[PDB]
């Protein structure tokens, strides 16, 4: 069970550790996270208390190394940083630990949630859609756009996002024009799964990362992913059984875990109505449908 | 983005641009069959496509052939119209190519958007105007062609004959809206008003009569009063109480 230290916690913060979170006061004895599972991808975020529109956060895995989080009083933010002298990183954390200054990443034994929403979601996928190659670890906030966002402005700072386009000469061939827009089954198999992703395991990693990119930043354009990449596997008459099989489950996890209080700015009516009522996969969906249905009826 | 009563004027500028009309490229007949069930006969169609600045018509006919053992004619007809229009702007010189293409219905949107990929720089609009277009079958030499079809063809005219020796394209596309919204209205009322006089003929390469300068006034006259006739016949309105504010509004109203 690995530990993200912290230096200390000058400002007032509000902190994310995947699906869980926690106030820590201005100048509170704060020294980090530990129990973190090992075998899973993680996320610790932040929001300023003095200022909401500071959300961001720190993509991570803790077999790649040993991190830790420090406040830059300059650039006004919690920072993730690498400790490459294991014996000092070891060190500090059992320190931390004697005088119980660090918080329990909090998982009841019986609850897969993180396991089912991260299930392909790789670190080194992430750090192609996130590039900062200098890092092992990824910084997301809210505001950073897609390169998909910045066709229709930094480079550097942009989600990487496989840009899916319904009426574009990649989802679309010549003499195929009707057929390719109307069942996108061409565009899914041998553009996107075969060409760009080369397996539903890469494409399923991509469309997780989107989801929570979007939950946990409100980063509009991965949010516009998550739809973009539901939408073409929705509107695809020719799904491999094992596909549409997985996405009810993903797709199922992802709905029970959003807050019912941000469904209205999370969710995209036209598109959950077309994939549930009026899709070729409008049958396929039993376990999304239902808890769709259950939980948030005023959107369908 | 949409065409419409403000942006008017944009018809009669030099870029050149096309109104595509798809109501009359799928036409059935409904009847009954022996065992008392209903079915559809498809009979030919067309597609307007309409440089509303030149009068150049480029009537594709729609053969019965092309809906042979299809399904979902309604929907394969908005298809089969953006690519016939498609291919007509592949088929034309890069100087003659438009720059836009105004559908009159907003069903022929994606359709055609997808066929003309391949040309990021043609806009594909629709339009906030009720063109009369789909009466352009009421045209008795337009009907004549399509009817008599026995194969695909396209078929060219100048939909305003040489009325722009005289008059501007502005003045052109006023009249043959007018003729068309009063043909869709009452169509043999329309037809005989244009062709009561036997001494005023159709040339042969032209759609409509010789009608001199004060002539033409006259006809757009009567046009009027029938669609106010009409329009007085259908809501049970006395057209004698109507003012010429009233009566202006109705026509454009349409
Ligand atoms: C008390 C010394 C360590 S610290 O400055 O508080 N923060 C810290 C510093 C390093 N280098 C680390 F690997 C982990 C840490 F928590
Ligand atoms: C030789 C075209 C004759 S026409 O039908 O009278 N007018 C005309 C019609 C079309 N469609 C055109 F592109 C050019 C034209 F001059
Ligand atoms: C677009 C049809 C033009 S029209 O024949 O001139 N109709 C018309 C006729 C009159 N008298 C008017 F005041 C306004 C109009 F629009």
């Amino acid at each position: 069970m690995n530990t993200v230290p912290f230096t200390s916690a000058p400002i007032e913060v509000t902190i994310g550790i995947d699906q869980y979170s926690f106030n820590v006061k201005e100048n509170q004895p704060f020294h980090g996270i530990k129990d973190i599972p090992i075998g899973h991808v993680h996320v610790i975020h932040f929001q300023h208390a003095d200022n909401s529109s500071m959300r961001y956060g720190y993509w991570f895995d803790c077999r790649m190394g040993n991190f830790y989080i420090q406040y830059d009083p300059k650039d006004g933010l919690y920072k993730m940083m690498e400790e490459r002298d294991g014996a000092k990183f070891e060190n500090i954390v059992h320190n931390f630990k004697e005088r119980q200054m660090m918080v329990s990443y909090p998982k009841i034994d019986e609850d897969d949630t993180w396991y089912n929403l991260t299930e392909f979601v790789q670190m080194d996928k992430i750090r192609k859609i996130v590039r900062k190659d200098e890092n092992q670890f990824s910084y997301v906030d809210s505001s950073m756009t897609t390169v998909q966002e910045n066709e229709l402005s930094d480079p550097a700072h942009s989600l990487n996002y496989t840009v899916i386009n319904f009426k574009s000469r990649e989802a679309i061939r010549p003499g195929h024009e009707m057929e390719d827009f109307l069942d996108k089954s061409y565009y899914l198999n041998t553009v996107m799964l075969q060409g760009i992703f080369k397996n539903s395991s890469n494409y399923f990693g991509e469309l997780q990362f989107a989801f929570l990119n979007a939950m946990f930043f409100g980063n509009y354009g991965s949010s516009l992913q998550w739809h973009a990449m539901i939408e073409l596997i929705c509107s695809s008459a020719t799904v491999p059984k094992h596909m549409l099989d997985k996405l009810d489950e993903i797709l199922y996890y992802q709905i029970k875990t959003l807050p019912e209080q941000y469904s209205d700015i999370l969710l995209n009516e036209r598109v959950w109505n077309i994939c549930l009522y009026s899709s070729f996969q409008k049958n396929s969906l039993h376990n999304t449908e239902k808890i769709m249905e259950n939980k948030y009826p005023e959107l369908l | 983005g949409a065409m419409n009563s403000s942006n008017y004027a944009e018809l009669f500028n030099n870029d050149i641009k096309l109104f595509v009309d798809d109501t009359n490229v799928y036409r059935v007949t409904v009847h009954k069959t022996f065992e008392g069930n209903v079915a559809t006969k498809a009979i030919n169609g067309c597609i307007f496509t309409l440089n509303p600045k030149t009068g150049h018509l480029f009537l594709k006919i729609i053969h019965t052939s092309v809906w042979a053992g299809q399904k979902r004619l309604s929907q394969l007809a908005k298809w089969k119209t953006a690519e016939e229009v498609s291919a007509l702007v592949r088929s034309l010189p890069k100087e003659e190519q438009p720059k836009q293409i105004i559908v009159t219905r907003k069903a022929m949107l994606d359709p055609l958007e997808v066929h003309m990929l391949d040309f990021p720089n043609i806009a594909i609009r629709p339009t906030e105007l009720r063109l009369p277009f789909s009466a352009a079958m009421s045209i008795d030499k337009l009907s004549d062609v399509v009817m008599k079809a026995t194969e695909p063809q396209m078929v060219l005219f100048n939909i305003y004959d040489d009325w722009l020796d005289r008059i501007s394209s502005y003045t052109a596309f006023s009249r043959l809206t007018l003729l068309l919204r009063a043909l869709k209205t009452n169509e043999e009322s329309a037809k005989m008003i244009l062709l009561s006089d036997p001494t005023i003929t159709i040339k042969s390469y032209h759609l409509w009569p010789s009608f001199t300068d004060e002539q033409w006034i006259t006809i757009e006259s009567q046009m009027r009063d029938l669609i106010l006739t009409e329009y007085g016949r259908k809501y049970n309105v006395n057209i004698s109480a109507l003012t010429q504010t009233e009566i202006k509004d109705i026509i454009l109203g349409q």
